[PDB]
């Protein structure tokens, strides 16, 4: 049977964690047949642990393997920056290996702020012809989730957008991005279009 | 010290087929299982097959028993990862791994550097590049520069400003997927208001699959 | 009525002790099959996964 994870853990750096995994098969050669693998965003997996009473060589000791009946786990002496990153366990008893759901695990203490509009109207050099997008970004913001919302003379749009929410930097920082396509014509029948942020409220 | 290469990013058509290929070095190619991992955007691991470089018994995953092939050459030590008629769901980025010194034998204690796979059904067309003009009726506080860049599938379009200068003050967000099935990025900068027109304030747009320069100001 | 399906490894000519009567440190000290013994010994080469 496949294996299954929690969707994401969380918790404050310098305190210890538990992140579960359910569904480990065994045979007749013995039930500790369970390893956990690390990846960080941007390159390849890297193995954590394997039976789970034990280690692979030169892996620090934050890390340890546990199971109870159906269920293993997998504990954290301590949080900290580099440890955000997603993790997986695997099982390996019937010959077989066969990966989780996986989780992300993400850590506090961060402070929070306000999120950076940044608004463009259409270029000079597109009006002239078919052709006519707006630009709408947002970054400097802690949480992970955020969506973008556009509105013309108090008049909501809801057709042709796209917003993505990628990384700004490695610390803690998200960024995203949005657009908004339209006709030269589409663009002077109502008042300057408007940007929405809704990270906050109002904003 | 141990390590794998494998090739470059792949794109094709759907419909089409596709075989890379992952080089190992610094050990035997005769006694160490090899296989292939699958992991699509946003998505976990997903294992497909080992195979030993000793004989070709190789051993896919239920999921993938006829859906894509495993080979490896001990000549040469270098695995292989072909496809038959690639379907959308296809892209994904592939790690090559092995077992390693210690542990069980499917225990894939190492991992190779990934080769990234994609398609589409719109072609190949070169970038178009716009200028973000600075609110002129809002020129209070810090002014705001960039160039939207669109119409472009290829991923490795990237941009740059004044040839290389501006090390500080200049950010360039990632692309996002249109409607379409192209991309579109955009860059801006960030100087005072009385610095508009500095010294030339010109974007500067690269494109290697096609090798075509684009050279705009703002 | 009941069927014990053992299993084990050897350095591949071991076999020859493992079968009743046979004699050897391995029949006489790990695995001793009764006269009576009713089953089936199989066997196949895993230098590549063991």
């Amino acid at each position: 049977s496949a294996l299954t994870q929690p969707p994401s853990a969380s918790g404050s750096p310098g305190q210890s964690v538990t992140i579960s995994c359910t569904g480990a098969s065994s045979d007749v050669g013995g039930y500790n047949y369970v390893s956990w693998y690390q990846q960080h965003p941007g390159k390849a997996p890297k193995l954590m642990i394997y039976e789970v009473n034990k280690r692979p060589s030169g892996v620090p000791d934050r890390f340890s393997g546990s199971k109870s009946g159906n269920t293993a786990s997998l504990t954290i002496s301590g949080l900290q920056a580099d440890d955000e990153a997603d993790y997986y366990c695997c099982s390996y008893a019937l010959s077989r290996v066969v990966f989780g759901g996986g989780t992300m695990l993400t850590v506090l203490g961060q402070p929070k702020a306000a999120p950076s509009v940044t608004l463009f109207p259409p270029s000079s050099e597109e009006l002239q012809a078919n052709k006519a997008t707006l630009v709408c970004l947002i970054s400097d913001f802690y949480p992970g989730a955020v969506t973008v919302a556009w509105k013309a003379d108090s008049s909501p749009v809801k057709a042709g957008v796209e917003t993505t929410t990628p990384s700004k930097q490695s610390n803690n920082k998200y960024a995203a991005s949005s657009y908004l396509s339209l006709t030269p014509e589409q663009w002077k029948s109502h008042r300057s279009y408007s940007c929405q942020v809704t990270h906050e409220g109002s904003t | 010290q141990m390590q794998l290469v494998q090739s470059g990013a792949e794109v094709k058509k759907p419909g089409e087929s596709l075989k890379i290929s992952c080089k190992g070095s610094g050990y035997t190619f005769s006694y160490y299982w090899i296989g292939w991992v699958r992991q699509m955007p946003g998505k976990g691991l997903e294992w497909m097959g080992i195979i030993y470089p000793g004989d070709s018994d190789t051993r896919y995953s239920p999921s993938f028993q006829g859906q894509v092939t495993i080979s490896a050459d001990k000549s040469i030590s270098t695995a292989y990862l072909h496809w038959s008629s690639l379907k959308a769901s296809d892209t994904a980025m592939y790690y090559c791994a092995r077992q390693g010194d210690l542990g069980d034998w499917i225990l894939l204690g190492y991992w190779g550097q990934g080769t990234l796979v994609t398609v589409s059904s719109a072609s190949t067309k070169g970038p178009s590049v716009f200028p973000l003009a600075p609110s002129s009726k809002s020129t209070s506080g810090t002014a705001a520069l960039g160039c939207l860049v669109k119409d472009y599938f290829p991923e490795p379009v990237t941009v740059s400003w004044n040839s290389g200068a501006l090390t500080s003050g200049v950010h360039t967000f990632p692309a996002v997927l249109q409607s379409s099935g192209l991309y579109s990025l955009s860059s801006v900068v960030t100087v005072p208001s009385s610095s508009l027109g500095t010294q030339t304030y010109i974007c500067n747009v690269n494109h290697k699959p096609s090798n075509t320069k684009v050279d705009k100001k703002v | 009525t009941n069927v014990y399906a053992d299993s084990f490894v050897i350095r591949g000519n071991e076999v020859s002790q493992i079968a009743p009567g046979q004699t050897g440190n391995i029949a006489d000290y790990n695995y001793k099959l009764p006269d009576d013994f009713t089953g089936c010994v199989i066997a196949w080469n895993s230098n590549k996964l063991d």
